[PDB]
């Protein structure tokens, strides 16, 4: 997970 | 005068396409025509009492698609039209406007972290390049202060930034200024009075409730009081001399809590919740549809 956007990947 | 906080796109589950605006005065929010395609990573700017939802990128179930567009939302009508396209797709891209001009600044596109800068112009509807940044920088905050760009903090590919530069337009020139006190991805950068202030973002270690301030006269950061939440992708506005940052996510949820800060009082508080946690949304100011 992308820990600056949350985003999945 | 009705002027409300749009807030457009963003990101929970995958990339979204609400446009929503939040009126300060009386604490209610109004959904509004949806962008056309999904977004995430977008900046949004004002001109000429238009909405422009710029760059980002839509990750779906289906796949990542990095965005090149530019879109204008009417609040008069409630319709999004497209625009020119940039030169290049820029995903977490950071946006400025000076004398009625956008500037988009570095973003990605894949694998690819961008210095290059854009300018558009509205009443042409062209985008042309200027120069481009001293370092490359996706996850940049920008903002605009006295007729002057500043383009802080980011990722350049291999490390997170405290670094931050100013653009000059009658020279097209690119400075560095003085760097922030912390490493900033994914910061909010906005502009309130005579600083720029940098809120929250990621320092590779953990989402950030910090906030500092450039002084563009003694050329310092210092730091002010701290958000309540901890945020990195969040959204940022100014609103009759107070900030405004909108969710983010802060290494556990993708937060709908809305703060508001203001410089008088050094203090911050909860004004209002969106109506759903997201990240990576745009944000900007100007009137109220209809």
């Amino acid at each position: 997970l992308d820990e600056e956007t949350g985003e999945f990947l | 005068v009705g002027r409300l906080i749009y807030t457009a796109g963003g990101y929970f589950r995958q990339s979204l396409s609400y446009l929503e605006a939040y009126n300060p005065s009386n604490g209610s929010w109004l959904r509004l025509a949806d962008l056309q395609v999904p977004r995430s990573g977008l900046a949004g700017c004002v001109v000429g009492g238009l909405l422009y939802a710029v760059g980002g990128r839509n990750n779906s179930p289906d796949g990542n698609t990095d965005s090149s567009a530019l879109d204008c939302y009417n609040p008069m009508t409630n319709q999004w039209s497209p625009c020119a396209s940039m030169s290049v797709p820029r995903n977490r891209i950071g946006v400025g406007v000076i004398d009625g001009h956008i500037y988009a600044v570095g973003g990605s596109h894949g694998c690819i972290h961008h210095s290059s800068v854009e300018r558009y112009e509205p009443e042409r509807d062209e985008w042309h390049l200027v120069a481009p940044m001293l370092t490359r920088r996706i996850g940049v905050g920008v903002a605009v202060l006295n007729r002057l760009l500043y383009a802080v903090g980011g990722f350049d590919g291999t490390n997170r930034l405290n670094s931050a530069e100013c653009y000059y337009p009658e020279r097209n020139e690119w400075r560095m200024i003085t760097p922030m006190n912390t490493i900033r991805s994914g910061a909010g950068v906005c502009v309130l009075h005579n600083c720029i202030y940098a809120a929250g973002g990621y320092d590779g270690q953990d989402q950030l409730n910090s906030v500092e301030r450039y002084d563009v006269e003694t050329e310092t950061w210092t730091f002010v009081a701290p958000m309540r939440h901890h945020r990195s992708a969040l959204g940022i506005t100014v609103h009759q001399g107070k900030i405004y940052v909108l969710g983010g996510y802060d290494g556990h949820t993708f937060l709908d809590s809305v703060e508001c800060y203001d410089p008088d009082s050094d203090t911050w508080s909860e004004v209002t919740r969106m109506t759903s946690g997201r990240s990576g949304v745009g944000v900007a100011v100007t009137m109220e549809p209809c």
